[PDB]
């Protein structure tokens, strides 16, 4: 198409905006995974491979 | 020129600017004859 690029622009940033906060909830759920993989005792948990 | 003005005034007042907005959106998507010269105002009455 040729239509005005306002929805290029302001699909590229709140596609970076909700990366930035997904990837925060990355970390969240990281620090999660890690202690729950340190009080199990066993590699990133038990259900899933590694 | 009202888009710094639109910085500078933040969000709760972006609607203000929709028409703007259109015309704006138009630019991008998209002899004369006198009036009220005022002779209907002059008057002829024969009857004076």
């Amino acid at each position: 198409g040729t239509g005005s690029q306002i929805m290029g622009n302001m699909f590229g940033v709140f596609n970076s905006a909700v990366l930035a906060l997904g990837g925060i909830i990355i970390m969240y759920t990281l620090m999660v995974s890690t202690m729950n993989t340190a009080h199990e005792g066993q590699m990133l948990g038990q259900k899933w491979s590694s | 020129d009202f888009i710094a003005e639109a910085n500078a005034k933040g969000w709760i007042m972006a609607g203000s600017y929709f028409f703007d907005l259109v015309k704006l959106n138009g630019s991008a998507t998209e002899d004369q004859f006198d009036t009220g010269t005022g002779l209907d105002k002059s008057s002829f009455d024969p009857t004076q």
